[PDB]
C-alpha cells in the first residue's frame, strides 16, 4: 500500500524536512487564521452573532467549561487558548481530508494528506502540550517541588507507576492522535484499490464516519490536554 | 461579556422598570394625600379660629 514516502521532502539546517506535511498544516493553519480573521472583522457583542462567531463562542464555551470544571480559570487562564487553538488545528486538519484531493499516480496519491497521519505533527503537538504542563506544574508548584509531587503522584508507593504514567501522558496523547489519522489514510488508500464503479461505496462510508471521528479524536485530545493540566497544576 | 451585560440590563431595566412604575404610582399617591391633610389641618385650624373668634367675641 505504500506507506510513508512523504512528498515535496526536502533538506534544510541540514535536517530534512517532510514538505507535503509541512504544506498540509500550513493549509489547516491558513483556514484557523482565515476564521479568526473573519471573526475579528465581523465580532459583534451587541449584534446578532455570524456563523463563525456561533463557532467559537461554543468552541470557547465548551473549553471554558471544562476548565471551570477541572481546574479554575483563574488559575490556568492559558490553557483556554491552548484548547481552542488545539481543538480547531486538529478537527480542520482532519476534516480537509475529507475533501476529494486524491488521484491515481499507478498508485493512489493525495494531493493534501491529513498532517496527523505524519508522526512528526503529532508528536510536535504532543510535545509541546507535553512542555507546556510540565512548565505550568513547575510555576505553581516550584522548579523542584513540581517533580517530587509529579513523582508522588496520588499514592506514593506506587513512584514508578506514576513515572511510566507521565511518559504516558504524551506518547498516548501523540499515538492516540497518530495511528486514528494515519489508519486513515490507509484505508483511503485500501479502497482506492478497488475500481472507481465500487470504490465510491467504502469510501463514501469511511470518509462520513471519518468526520464524527476526527471530531472525537480533536475533542479528545483537547479534553486530555485540559485534564492533564488541570492534574499537573494541581 | 457583552452577552453577559446585555443580560444584565435586560434584568435591571425590567426590574427597575416595575418598581419605578409603583414608585411613580406611590409618590403621586403619597403628595396627593399629603396635600390633602394640609387642607384638612388648615380647615380645622380655620375652625379652630373660627370657634375661638366666636367664644371670644
Amino acid at each position: 500500500i505504500h506507506v510513508g514516502h512523504h512528498t515535496l521532502v526536502f533538506e534544510l539546517f541540514g535536517m530534512t524536512f517532510n514538505g507535503d506535511t509541512i504544506l498540509a498544516t500550513a493549509v489547516t493553519a491558513v483556514i484557523v487564521i482565515a476564521l479568526a480573521f473573519y471573526l475579528r472583522a465581523k465580532v459583534t457583542s451587541t449584534g446578532v452573532p455570524s456563523g463563525v462567531q456561533l463557532f467559537w463562542e461554543a468552541l470557547t464555551i465548551q473549553m471554558r467549561q471544562q476548565i471551570e470544571g477541572s481546574i479554575g480559570m483563574k488559575i490556568a487562564p492559558f490553557v483556554l487558548p491552548l484548547s481552542v487553538t488545539i481543538f480547531v488545528f486538529i478537527l480542520i486538519s482532519n476534516w480537509l481530508a475529507v475533501l476529494p484531493l486524491q488521484y491515481g499516480g499507478g498508485a493512489a496519491a493525495e494531493l493534501y494528506k491529513a498532517p496527523a497521519s505524519d508522526i512528526n505533527f503529532v508528536l510536535a503537538l504532543a510535545l509541546f502540550v507535553f512542555v507546556c504542563y510540565h512548565a505550568a506544574g513547575i510555576w505553581r508548584r516550584g522548579i523542584v517541588g513540581h517533580p517530587i509531587k509529579v513523582v508522588k503522584g496520588h499514592v506514593a508507593f506506587l513512584a514508578p507507576i506514576n513515572i511510566v504514567e507521565e511518559l504516558a501522558k504524551p506518547i498516548s496523547l501523540a499515538l492516540r492522535l497518530f495511528g486514528n489519522i494515519f489508519a486513515g489514510g490507509i484505508l483511503v488508500a485500501l479502497i482506492a484499490m478497488f475500481p472507481w464503479y465500487i470504490q465510491w461505496f467504502p469510501n463514501a462510508v469511511w470518509k462520513t464516519f471519518d468526520l464524527f471521528v476526527g471530531l472525537i479524536q480533536a475533542f479528545i485530545f483537547s479534553l486530555l490536554t485540559i485534564l492533564y493540566f488541570s492534574q499537573s497544576m494541581e | 461579556a457583552e452577552r453577559e451585560a446585555m443580560l444584565a440590563k435586560t434584568a435591571a431595566d425590567n426590574r427597575k422598570s416595575a418598581e419605578q412604575v409603583a414608585a411613580a404610582q406611590a409618590d403621586y399617591e403619597k403628595e396627593m394625600a399629603e396635600a390633602r391633610a394640609q387642607a384638612s389641618a388648615l380647615r380645622d385650624e380655620a375652625r379652630a379660629a373660627g370657634r375661638s373668634v366666636v367664644d371670644e367675641k
